[PDB]
This record gives C-alpha cells, structure tokens and sequence, in this order.
RNA sequence: UCCGUAGCGGUCCUGACGUGCGAAUCGGUCGUCCGACCUGGGUAUAGGGGCGAAAGACUAAUCGAACCAUCUAGUAGCUGGUUCCCUCCAAAGUUUCCCUCAGGAUAGCUGGCGCUCUCCGCAGUUUUAUCCGGUAAAGCGAAUGAUUAGAGGUCUUGGGGCCGAAACGAUCUCAACCUAUUCUCAAACUUUAAAUGGGUAAGAAGCCCGGCUCGCUGGUGUGGAGCCGGGCGUGGAAUGCGAGUGCCUAGUGGGCCACUUUUGGUAAGCAGAACUGGCGCUGCGGGAUGAACCGAACGCCGGGUUAAGGCGCCCGA
RNA sequence: GACGCGAUGUGAUUUCUGCCCAGUGCUCUGAAUGUCAAAGUGAAGAAAUUCAAUGAAGCGCGGGUAAACGGCGGGAGUAACUAUGACUCUCUUAAGGUAGCCAAAUGCCUCGUCAUCUAAUUAGUGACGCGCAUGAAUGGAUGAACGAGAUUCCCACUGUCC
RNA sequence: CUCUAGUCUGGCACGGUGAAGAGACGUUUUUUCACUGACCCGGUGAGGCGGGG
RNA sequence: CGCUCCGGGGACAGUGCCAGGUGGGGAGUUUGACUGGGGCGGUACACCUGUCAAACGGUAACGCAGGUGUCCUAAGGCGAGCUCAGGGAGGACAGAAACCUCCCGUGGAGCAGAAGGGCAAAAGCUCGCUUGAUCUUGAUUUUCAGUACGAAUACAGACCGUGAAAGCGGGGCCUCACGAUCCUUCUGACCUUUUGGGUUUUAAGCAGGAGGUGUCAGAAAAGUUACCACAGGGAUAACUGGCUUGUGGCGGCCAAGCGUUCAUAGCGACGUCGCUUUUUGAUCCUUCGAUGUCGGCUCUUCCUAUCAUUGUGAAGCAGAAUUCACCAAGCGUUGGAUUGUUCACCCACUAAUAGGGAACGUGAGCUGGGUUUAGACCGUCGUGAGACAGGUUAGUUUUACCCUAC
C-alpha cells in the first residue's frame, strides 16, 4: 500500500527497477528513464 | 493505495527546505550602466557561513 | 466434402427443376447505418465504457456451410441459400473419386 | 566511550492484579543516561488524506481507511419472533427448467366457492376371452465368450527321434488339429422359460336392413366414408359405489425408517434405487425404557368383550 | 545549480563480487518502412455516402544494458584387485553455479557419516559434500568491539530438586 | 473485464511580416533563412537603450 | 532626436477543443456448478448404446464397459447383376501368404464410427442414370409441464429422379452427431411504410437460411488475504463420543513340515474361524448464539491380554538358569543423557523395570516446550500480492462468593 516494490515473504523487488519515463507518480520509483545500468566500465 | 513519501515531497509543510539561519540569496551583483561599460569596485567585509 | 457446381433443382419463380450455379455464401460486410449498429454506436458514445456483452466463450470449430444457389435461366436469374451440415473440410467441385483404382 | 543517579524507556519473573489502584497499573530485576538526548508552549500537515529510523504503526481508549449528520426504515435466497376460542377438511420433501444445489417458476398433493344432472356411469378388485415380455429358474451333447479331464483317429502339417544316404516307407512318440464324450460358469450370453405384472373387450355411441351424396378410390350403382329413414330392450360377467364438471388457491419442493428385490463398499445406526406400509403430522394397549416394531388409530361417558401381549412379587390376571 | 537536488538497491572495515541480453523490463536509432486514428487531399455519385492515396506517436524491425527483474544442465564409457574416476563421446539451452560456504536460521531422506564433548547425547562443536532446494550488492566469505538477540559446555553458586 | 487522472503525439484556432526553394494535378502543399508586433522568460527603486553630433 | 524600460526568446513554447497511443498512479466490478467437507483431480453439466433395472413403461450413485461435437457428390435416390467371412482339393515360377478353377459355406463377412438391433436373387459388392440432401402447408411421436429446441413418423399440394412397370425416394438401415430473444448478413415479392403530397437513393418491416452461446432453455469476468469483516451452517470438515473393523493388536481349529529320532516339549506353512477398540481408516448421528484444541508434571481409581512376587501343572525340567500353561490384579513396576514429544534409543540399578482405560483421564490444577493469529530470516514456488503437516526466533493462559460431589 506504501511502495510498489513493498510487501511478499522475501525483501525483493519482484519486478523490473527501470521504469518508463511517462510513467505516472506513485508508480516512477526506481530508476528512472534508464538507458543502461550496471558497474560502470570504461566510458 | 496510500499516497508514497516521493508523492508527498511535492505538496510541502514537513518536506519544505530548513531557511530560517540563512543569511540570504546568494547571487551577483544586478547588471548597470557601471558594470556594462566599464568597472565598479567593492570591498569584502566578512567571510560567513550559509546552512 | 465434396460438392459439384451445378446442380438441378427446383426455382421458386420458375416453379419447375432447373440447372443452377452452385457457389459458397460468405458473410457480408457490416452497414454502419443499420439501425442496431447506429443504436450501438450512439449507446458506446461518451462514458460507461462497453454497454453490450462481447462473446469470448467459443466453443464451435466449424460453422454451417450455406451454399448460393443461382438459377442459370436469363429471365430468372433468381438466388437462394441452402445450408449443408456442418463441416470442418470444404470445396467446390474437385477431384471426383472413383472405384477399384491403385492407391500411391 | 564505560559504570551509574535524576530524567527517558520497558527485558524477564511469561511475578502481583486480572467483576483490578488502573478500559494496560504495581513490585523486584533491567536498557540508555553529552547525544540520532529528554521536555513545555507556539505553529504546519486532515481521511483514500496526513504522517511514518516502516510495526499497516499513529491520526483524541476508534485505524488494512478516524469521528458526526444525512441518503436510510440501504439490501439480505440467511437467523430469531409473529398476540383469542371452537368446528370442518387436510399435506409435501416428487417431475421439468433456471450461474439452479439453504432459493424460485412449473406440474403433482390441499382447501374454498360452486354449477350440471341422478333421486346410466364409475372402480389401486375379481372372472372370461385376447395380446405383450426375456427377469427368477434353466442350458452349454444349441450359437457367443470362459473352461477341466481322459478316449478314439488318419496324415493334416509339427516339437524329439530312430532303423532307413533315401520315397505318403518301418514305426514309437508327443503337442497342436479332427471326432464322439465329460467337469464347471455368464449383470453387459442364450435355444427355452415362469410367478407377480402391463394393455384391450365384456353392447343401445350396439347390431340390423332400405335409400341418398362424393370432386376420394376404382373393370364393375366396385370399394370406402358421410348422411337420412325405420326395426330390434332378457340394459348381455361378479362385487361394490350417486356421479360429472369449472374457477380461485395456501403450504411443500432438506426427508427418514421397515418386509421383499437390489447397486457400491470388508462393513457401518454407511451411501444410492424399486414396491408397499409407516414415522414425519399420531395419541392409545404391549415390547421394562423407546419417532418407525406387534396390535389398534382418538368427540365426553357407563356396562360387556377382545387384539398384540401376558397371569410367583413389584403388577391387573 | 551537478562536491546540488530528486529516485533506487545493498548495508561498517578486510577480501571479493564469476557466466548469461534468449524471456520480461528500461534505453537508443529511424521517411532505410510493415501496421496505423482524427484532420487535410483526390475520384465517382443528385446528395447522404463510398473508394483510393497520403499516413504522427506507439506497436513491429535492429543495437545496448544484469551493483535491471531474474536465471545459471542431463546421460554413458574410461587408471590391468575393488571401487571412485582426472580423460573422452553424445544430447543439448541465453548461459549451464565460478571463487567461496554448508545437514547452516537454508538438507526431505535424517536422529546423514566420522571425530570430539557424556556413564549414557534426536542437543553443541569440528570436518565430509552426492547441495530435495547453498552461492556471490535478489550480495558471498570473514571478522575486533558491541548486544535486556538465539544455542552448547565448564568453574563457582545455590530449596530448581532429593 | 470495463474505465480514468497524468503523460506522448497529430489536426484546427489564437497566429502575423517577408525572402528563397522543392513540389502534386495559375491556386495550394510543404522545407529553410530571417523580422516583431501577439505570446513567454529574466533583471531593476523599469537610471544613461538605438542612431547622430 | 526618437515609437516599444532594458535584455533573451518568438509564429515556435504555451492555451482551448478533438483524435490515436500509453496508463493497477487511481476507480468500479468479476473470479461458474456438481462434489461421501472444501481444494487438487474428474464431468457423472448437452447427447447416444449395452447393463444396472427386479420379463409393460419409468427408475439413483464421482455405479460398470464404451462412444460424440465428425464423415459422405456418395457412404444420398432408384434399377440391374452378383454373394460374403472362412475352409477343402487342384494348377509353371508360387513358397504360410500374389493369380486361375471346382466344391462346401445361415452369414461365422460387410453395411464410415461406440455398442445393440436389422439385413442374402439384400440394407452387402460392382455397374448405369441421377440430385427426393428441392419448394410448401398443417398433423403426429420422442424429451416433456405434456412447453420449446433437436431428432423422427404418417400424409397432402407441387416439380422431379429412376425403373419396362408395380413402385421407391423429400438425405445417410434404425437408435446421437447439436442451439432462443436482441443484433448483424444473405435471399424472396412490379410486396408494405419512410409520415403534408410526388419521384429517386437510403432506412424500417414481412418470410426463409446463416454468424452462438459446449456452464450446451443460452451473464461479457483473474488472483490473494496469517491484517481481515458480516449473515449463517453442526445441511459441511478439523476434538471427543457413537455404528463398523479394511488396517493394527490378540486368540483359536486342521496339521505338510522344524524339532538328531518324534506333527502337536516348544513351534508351525497352505487354508480357515473369531475377539478387542490402547492403531490408523471409513462414515457424518451430536456439538459452529464455542464442550478450551499436543505433550509433560501432579493425583485417584479401574481392566487383564501376568514382567516380578504367593500357590501350582508341563518340558527336548539332572542342578543352576530359562520356556509353556492355570487360579490370580493383592502388592510393586525406578534414577538419568538426548528430543516439545507420544514413541524411540542408550547408561545404571533392580525382583520386575508388563500392557492399557477413565471426553486419545486430568489448562476456573499448573506449565506453554510444540502446534495454531498479528513482527521477522532462509530455501522452494509465484510476474505479483503472497503460499508451503519445509526449517528458525519472539509472542496477554480470565472468573468460583452459586448448586452438587469430596
Ligand atoms: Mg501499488
Ligand atoms: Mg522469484
Ligand atoms: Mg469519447
Ligand atoms: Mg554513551
Ligand atoms: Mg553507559
Ligand atoms: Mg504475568
Ligand atoms: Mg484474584
Ligand atoms: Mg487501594
Ligand atoms: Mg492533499
Ligand atoms: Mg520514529
Ligand atoms: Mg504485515
Ligand atoms: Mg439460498
Ligand atoms: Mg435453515
Ligand atoms: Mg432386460
Ligand atoms: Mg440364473
Ligand atoms: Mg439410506
Ligand atoms: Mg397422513
Ligand atoms: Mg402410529
Ligand atoms: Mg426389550
Ligand atoms: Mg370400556
Ligand atoms: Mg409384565
Ligand atoms: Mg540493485
Ligand atoms: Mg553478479
Ligand atoms: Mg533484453
Ligand atoms: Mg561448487
Ligand atoms: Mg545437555
Ligand atoms: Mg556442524
Ligand atoms: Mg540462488
Ligand atoms: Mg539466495
Ligand atoms: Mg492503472
Ligand atoms: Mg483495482
Ligand atoms: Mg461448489
Ligand atoms: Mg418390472
Ligand atoms: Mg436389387
Ligand atoms: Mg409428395
Ligand atoms: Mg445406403
Ligand atoms: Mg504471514
Ligand atoms: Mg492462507
Ligand atoms: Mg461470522
Ligand atoms: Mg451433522
Ligand atoms: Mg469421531
Ligand atoms: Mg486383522
Ligand atoms: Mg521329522
Ligand atoms: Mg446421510
Ligand atoms: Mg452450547
Ligand atoms: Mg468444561
Ligand atoms: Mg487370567
Ligand atoms: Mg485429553
Ligand atoms: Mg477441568
Ligand atoms: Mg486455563
Ligand atoms: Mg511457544
Ligand atoms: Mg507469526
Ligand atoms: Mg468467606
Ligand atoms: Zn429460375
């Protein structure tokens, strides 16, 4: 009710963190609009 | 659902910034005749610490 | 099955046994001013959302096949529609079948 | 940062108390006690909103959507109640349909109102005729399927041979095969085939003759059907009973038990059927007791006699 | 005003953080173009109307991304005592679980096997790993100090008990 | 399942002034370069703006 | 001297209205039924055959064995001509099995399918011609309320096919092969209306087919709740108590054998008869306006199917030790490590360390270790909320002064 990654029997996430950018509040937590995400190497 | 706290930032009167020992807007001097065709000078009275 | 593309039987308005055109009916396209379709155009317009049940429990393979009989006399030239039971395999005319012969 | 007081908090005894001091307190024991510390007052954020070092916690003893009023006497196929007497009649838990299975509609069972006749008709019954059946039984020396044993057979091919290099030759043999017999069976086998049962008939709406009509049918005023006009009453088996007919209609649509037949199950006071009778709706006599068993059904009484049961005493005999 | 603000995951230090972009997400690129509404354009028709072309974004198509959500095999033969079995073959998916770690708060079988602790231990600890169903920021391993956290043993102490 | 805030995108209107160019069958379509006067932003106590001398 | 206050943008941002995409951020709603509880599994939910089914008909169960959502331009309709399955005896290659011929052949074949019935100059096989699988009223039967749909039977009115003709045929030899209203689509008439009249498009009607509701007399529909709520139900599960005893436990009868010999000292196969309710089932009768749901501790009584002790019988009883059996429940049946345990296993003592019941005795007697709310962690599963007779940790145990009994 709180968060859309809140609740189930385990702390996970359980759906994918990026989201869209035209997505509406109360749902665009995470990371927002992301072209790539992972451990920065190289460029 | 219930309203989340990134949804609650925006409305203000809990999340609204801490102002009250802050000395001022910090910004430059306003654009004249003196600053646009030559050189005005000033003095630096005091260093000071902004919260 | 198997139907020919001629076949003579009786003309309403001929009043007698005469050869015909033997075609497949096919549903035709739907009229946007019929008046079931304007009154359901006008009961979807602006909010409630879907005013009318949409059938999703199907539960048939096959439909009826209904074939176009047409008279082949200039005068009359008169159509009328006779359904066949249902069959999942259909065609006009093809491949006569016969007796005593090798199958390959 | 450590021990530790005031302060703040609330681990354990799962102590006290638990119609308590108290709608969360008390005692001992405990955590922290210079910092993300404690605290008054002012002020800000208001209900699908706030606020949350995040327990769905807190938001005036109310929180997984506060409180007050109204819509509102919200709806409920569900639960509980539903108020005087007497008289008469009197059920159903079954068919069909329904997102139907704790409910309705429908038919059945019931009641009320009558009416048309009587002062021939009808029957939870039999007799006499005439049809229907495929259960009980029986049969497998009759079909189908299952199945036990010997016996006699030729070569009809073989499994072991053996005297033949060998020949449908000698010649034992064992099994398939054939032929008469024999043991044992069938809800989804049957030649046979009951008992009980299910239909019709047992007259006047019937027989009988004569005539007429037809566009139907035909060799044929042939056949068939429909019309008229007459004549025949011993009312054509037994027993019993007055019948026929039309509206409106409540309740019921959870049933259960027993002889016999019978399905599943090891069985069940188990589950599911058929027939009839009960209990439910019903008291009484008996079975000590008792929904269903035996007898017998009921206005208030007197006399007599019984049923089923009984007759040492309880306890009539 | 990017040494800032906003949105997430993990949770000091030390040591690491392997492989997979097939799936679902996110992001990029595009008249090189399949689908594609309204409006606009053209044609027929007496007109209502019909047909056709054009056809935005988004879906499709292609690239990137796992400290995004997540995932990370199966069967045979093979060392000349027995066995195990480095090695080989084959089936395969986007990889086939790497370093570690373990009957763990995670192991059904299970009270696993061995050692130790006891007179006796389904408890504890240390090893073994075939792991139903361990595993690397859904973080793995370790670890001083700390804990009204969970568990085992010993000394001392006692009415917990005889 | 059926909707909906928000958001992306297309059309019409507010909505003008010129230059070129590319167009399909002289109207009109659209692409680019500019202008300010609608409209928008910032600053200021609207304090020396543009040309000329 | 001047006309925007200076700059920065600018016919675009932006605003108004439509159009498409996206949109559990939010709203509303749904998430079938039967059911030896529910869920999972199945369809006994619409149909057909044989049986059940008790010789008219009808008749149930998640009763048994099965089948169906098709197939056929002929596998429909006539007419003609043949006879099938199988077997025997023969014939170059030819053999178990290719083809020809003779004889026997009551159907042992075939008729599309599941099964049943039916069928021999045929209903089967092969040919020839065909489209009665066409149009149109009514009536009837089946299911049944005696309503529909589906399927079917007799006619009647037409036009036809075939055969020389009698005749037969309006689908399949018969019993199944399928679908309302509303809407859409097609066909039919020199058809009706389209509203003050006329013409023409269009539209609405009438009549017959189709597009489909398989939950098959026909809503348009995914989950989770351990955070949960209400109306109820003992019509329905999880305790006890009942019926039953498959299973568990205990006991018999017969005696092939074991026992060096020897069935029966002590045992006992293959069979068979019982008992008990200290095992688990099966069932759902009582209880859901609540009967406190596992153990352990404590305490009392009862049972005998007797471990020891008293008295005895029998041994393959020399003594000692140990087995079998009888009368027999009077008296005993322990201290501990492990586990919440019941159970189990081990150490030690002993005379023996027997088995059980009392609402699986005993929570206003205790305790709360386990189970079984809400907080959390791990593994597996699920996209997710969450789930797990899978582990781990923390988690309020109320009242007697009433009656009886003591
Ligand atoms: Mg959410
Ligand atoms: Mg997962
Ligand atoms: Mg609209
Ligand atoms: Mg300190
Ligand atoms: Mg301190
Ligand atoms: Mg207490
Ligand atoms: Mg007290
Ligand atoms: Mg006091
Ligand atoms: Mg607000
Ligand atoms: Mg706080
Ligand atoms: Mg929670
Ligand atoms: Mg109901
Ligand atoms: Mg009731
Ligand atoms: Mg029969
Ligand atoms: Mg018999
Ligand atoms: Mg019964
Ligand atoms: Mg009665
Ligand atoms: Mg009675
Ligand atoms: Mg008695
Ligand atoms: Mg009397
Ligand atoms: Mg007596
Ligand atoms: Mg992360
Ligand atoms: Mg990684
Ligand atoms: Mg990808
Ligand atoms: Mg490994
Ligand atoms: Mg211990
Ligand atoms: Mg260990
Ligand atoms: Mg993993
Ligand atoms: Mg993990
Ligand atoms: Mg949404
Ligand atoms: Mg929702
Ligand atoms: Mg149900
Ligand atoms: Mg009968
Ligand atoms: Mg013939
Ligand atoms: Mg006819
Ligand atoms: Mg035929
Ligand atoms: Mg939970
Ligand atoms: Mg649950
Ligand atoms: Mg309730
Ligand atoms: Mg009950
Ligand atoms: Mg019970
Ligand atoms: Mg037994
Ligand atoms: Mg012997
Ligand atoms: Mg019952
Ligand atoms: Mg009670
Ligand atoms: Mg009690
Ligand atoms: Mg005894
Ligand atoms: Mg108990
Ligand atoms: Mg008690
Ligand atoms: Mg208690
Ligand atoms: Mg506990
Ligand atoms: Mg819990
Ligand atoms: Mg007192
Ligand atoms: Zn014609």
């Amino acid at each position: 009710v709180e968060h859309p990654f809140g609740g189930g029997n385990h702390q996970h996430i359980g759906k994918p963190s990026t989201i869209r950018r035209d997505a509406p509040a109360g749902r665009k937590v995470g990371l927002i609009a992301a072209r790539r995400t992972g451990r920065l190497r190289g460029t | 659902g219930r309203v989340i706290r990134g949804q609650r930032k925006g409305a203000g009167s809990v999340f609204r910034a801490h102002v009250k020992h802050r000395k001022g807007a910090a910004r430059l001097r306003a654009v004249d005749f003196a600053e646009r065709h030559g050189y005005i000078k000033g003095i630096v009275k005091d260093i000071i610490h902004d919260p | 099955v198997n139907v020919p593309k001629t076949r003579r039987t009786f003309c309403k308005k001929c009043g007698k046994h005469q050869p015909h055109k033997v075609t497949q009916y096919k549903k035709g396209k739907d009229s946007l001013y019929a008046q079931g379709k304007r009154r359901y155009d006008r009961k979807q317009s602006g909010y409630g959302g879907q005013t009318k049940p949409i059938f999703r429990k199907k539960a048939k393979t096959t439909k009826k096949i209904v074939l176009r009989l047409e008279c082949v006399e200039p005068n009359c030239r008169s159509k009328r529609m006779l359904a066949i039971k249902r069959c999942k395999h259909f065609e006009l005319g093809g491949d006569k079948k016969r007796k005593g012969q090798v199958i390959q």
